[PDB]
C-alpha cells in the first residue's frame, strides 16, 4: 500500500 | 517491549487501524495510534487522523529502542511522539495538511 512521505 | 503503552495496538490490520482512528471524525484530528506493519514485518507504523482521514507513517525501531522516521532520529518511540505533538508531522501537502498529534485510541 501507500505511506506518507515527509518534507526533507 | 511496545506492549506497555496504550496507545501501542500491535498485529492489527491497515485497514482496522485506519477505521480505529477515523472513527470519530474530523473532530479527532490528529488522533494516533502504533502498530506493527502490515505489509514489511518488523517493521512498525504510525497511524493518525488527518482531517477525518487515516494517513500511515513508517517507523524503524533499532535494538536499542531508538526510532527513526524517514530523516528523523529519535532515542524512543515515546520521544518521536511528544515531538509530534508539539512540532507539526511536516508532510508534503504542508500547510493545507498541519496536524499535531493529539490524543490516542487505547488498545483493548
Ligand atoms: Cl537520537
Amino acid at each position: 500500500p501507500d505511506y506518507e512521505l515527509l518534507t526533507e | 517491549f511496545l506492549s506497555c503503552y496504550p496507545w501501542f495496538h500491535g498485529p492489527i490490520s491497515r485497514v482496522r487501524a485506519a477505521q480505529l482512528v477515523q472513527l470519530q471524525g474530523p473532530d479527532a484530528h490528529g488522533v494516533f495510534l502504533v502498530r506493527q506493519s502490515e505489509s514489511r514485518r518488523g517493521k512498525y507504523v504510525l497511524t493518525f487522523n488527518l482531517q477525518g482521514r487515516a494517513k500511515h507513517l513508517r517507523l524503524v525501531l533499532t535494538e536499542r529502542g531508538q526510532c527513526r522516521v524517514q530523516h528523523l532520529h529519535f532515542p524512543s518511540v515515546v520521544d518521536m511522539l511528544r515531538h509530534f505533538q508539539r512540532s507539526p508531522i511536516p508532510l508534503e501537502c504542508g500547510a493545507a495538511c498541519d496536524v499535531r498529534l493529539s490524543g490516542y485510541v487505547v488498545v483493548v
